[PDB]
């Protein structure tokens, strides 16, 4: 029996790579590698592995993994979209139309993961005119 | 003829062959901060090359029925070279403008543009009990478009044109150092801000010192078989930019 | 018999090598180069009694060719299945393995009105 | 010169000769792809087109 750092923790921009993702034994010195999970993509002038230190923890986390970002949301005529939180994976964006308009469509859309990238759950919606009676 | 004009800042020149004149805003010029009132302590940075130079936009389309557009200014040049890159590693920066919108047509067309520099135009939200979001009030260089008609969406600014955002007349906007591109007599209008606030300097990140508006108070008319399309491009060139408190980058 | 069926524009129809159609008998056009048919609508005749054909409209108008092939990106669903990109259309891609987002810059094409796509950014880095 | 599938030749000529020109055009509704036009090359006595036509795609 000797050393080990703990199973290096859960990261949600990066999955261990094989071997490392099976492995329970990690002495002073071990280096794994991370991969992007989906969402995420490499910020290449960063390193995705993480050594075990001689105090049994792994080293200082950076984002070698960075968020994948949706699509310019663009524009609605006559409408507007609400971005609350950004257009990187995962993101929320609300759609409404001005005073004297209706939406006709979705009226909201994800960041989502499609194949190898990600992308808007929705497309943008109509803000339609609306008439009065005669 | 004065209807000739020429700015040349850093690497960058603009000519104009329609000036209409040239607007200091409050007859005050840019000028560096001073030893009497400065505050903070350490050695500035003035580059005045690399950062006092015309930047331009992307530019926007004018309809005939666009509402108008606007501009946070400190923002909306944060990627522009060297100017986003000091704004990016130093706390406090210190700039006044030189601001060129650019708008030509035929004879044939016709329209009216109000170019104002607002100096502190905070903006209220579509729902009255709500706040804005940052996205809300700008897009970097992109145009915020004001809007025709009241809008209702929840973290999003009021942008009916006609209040201009901040709930006034907007017709009285002309208190503001401002211009008027009119197509048959213009084709650009430029106005110089100098740093405005009621502190010396400021971080370019979190306080929006101007806001620069372009409405259409004359919509853009043309008859047929003339060109439809009427582009707007805006030029920024910072003046006697400078900045303190240097540390590592801001990462938005 | 029906004689030949009517001439739609931008579109062809198959005729398998004869002129004179019994009646009931089913043509279908398709779109001629550079066409994509419009979903939704009718792409055939139908020879009716009296030697008559069924009439149709115009079915085919324009496009974008399909997103060409980036080893960085691959079209997201449902775009990765499509074939018909008119003018105007944005399609959104999703970074390879080997690959992940540039945040700032926008993983989405769209087809211009020359029908090529816009102008690609490295919007997935190695 | 060679036609083109959904487009035309501007006012074709009866005979082109050395260095002279045939400019194409798609048709409504077809994008083109290529050169918008193309030459008469002469070499050892004998005539050429510059290179292909443009397409016109739909």
């Amino acid at each position: 029996c000797n050393r080990s750092c703990e199973v290096p923790t859960r990261l949600n921009s990066a999955s261990l790579k094989q071997p490392y993702i099976t492995q329970n034994y990690f002495p002073v010195g071990t280096v794994v590698e991370y991969e992007c999970r989906p969402g995420y993509r490499r910020e290449p002038s960063l390193s995705p592995k993480l050594t075990c230190l001689q105090n049994l923890k792994w080293s200082t986390a950076v984002e070698f993994c960075k968020k994948k970002s949706c699509p310019n949301p663009g524009e609605i005529r006559n409408g507007q979209i609400d971005v609350p939180g950004g257009i990187l994976f995962g993101a929320t964006i609300s759609f409404s139309c001005n005073t004297g308009y209706k939406l006709f469509g979705s009226t909201s859309s994800f960041c989502l993961i499609s194949g190898s990238s990600v992308q808007w759950s929705d497309p943008l919606p109509e803000c339609r005119e609306i008439y009065c009676p005669a | 003829s004065d209807r000739v004009r020429s700015i040349t800042l850093g690497n960058s020149t603009i000519t104009t062959q329609e000036c209409a004149n040239v607007v200091v805003a409050y007859g005050r010029w840019p000028e560096y901060l001073s030893d009497k009132e400065a505050t903070a302590e350490d050695q500035p940075t003035q580059p005045d090359v690399a950062t006092c130079r015309f930047y331009t936009l992307e530019s926007v389309t004018w309809e005939k029925d666009s509402p108008g557009w606007w501009w946070k200014f400190p923002d909306a040049l944060k990627d522009m070279g060297l100017f986003g890159q000091n704004m990016y590693y130093h706390y406090l920066g210190r700039a006044g403008y030189t601001i060129h919108v650019q708008c030509n047509a035929s004879k044939f067309h016709q329209g009216c543009l109000l170019v104002v520099c607002v100096p502190e135009a905070e903006m209220g939200c579509s729902d009255v009990g709500g706040t804005v979001n940052e996205h809300a009030i700008s897009e970097g260089e992109i145009a915020k478009k004001f809007s025709a008609t009241a809008t209702n969406g929840a973290h999003t600014v009021q942008s009916i044109v006609t209040n201009a955002g901040m709930g006034v007349g907007v017709g009285n906007l002309t208190i503001y150092p401002h211009q008027w591109v009119n197509l048959r007599t213009n084709n650009s209008a430029t106005i110089v801000m100098p740093y405005i606030n009621s502190v010396p300097m400021d971080n370019m990140f979190r306080h929006h010192n101007f806001t620069l508006m372009i409405i259409p108070f004359v919509s853009l008319d043309y008859s047929s078989d003339a060109s439809t399309y009427v582009p707007i491009t805006v030029t920024v060139a910072p003046m006697c930019a400078e900045y303190n408190g240097l540390r590592l980058a801001t990462s938005l | 018999d029906c004689g030949l069926p009517p001439d739609v524009p931008n579109a062809q129809p198959a005729l398998e090598g004869r002129t004179s159609f019994p009646e009931d008998t089913v043509i279908t056009y398709k779109c001629e180069e550079s066409f994509v048919k419009i979903p939704g609508e009718k792409d055939s005749v139908i020879c009716l009694k009296g030697s008559q054909w069924s009439d149709i409209e115009e079915f085919c108008n324009r496009s974008c060719e399909v997103p060409t092939r980036l080893n960085s990106a691959s079209l997201k669903q449902p775009y990765i299945t499509q074939n018909y990109f008119p003018v105007g259309t944005v399609v959104e891609y999703e970074c390879r393995p080997g690959y992940r987002r540039e945040p700032s810059l926008s993983p989405k094409l769209t087809c211009l009105q020359n029908l090529k796509w816009s102008t690609a950014v490295e919007f997935c880095k190695k | 010169p060679p036609q083109i599938d959904n487009g035309i030749i501007q006012g074709e000529r009866d005979h082109y000769g050395y260095r002279q020109s045939v400019t194409y055009a798609c048709n409504k509704g077809f994008t083109m792809i290529g050169e918008h036009s193309i030459y008469c090359t002469v070499n050892n006595d004998e005539g050429e087109w510059s290179g292909p036509p443009p397409e016109c795609r739909g």
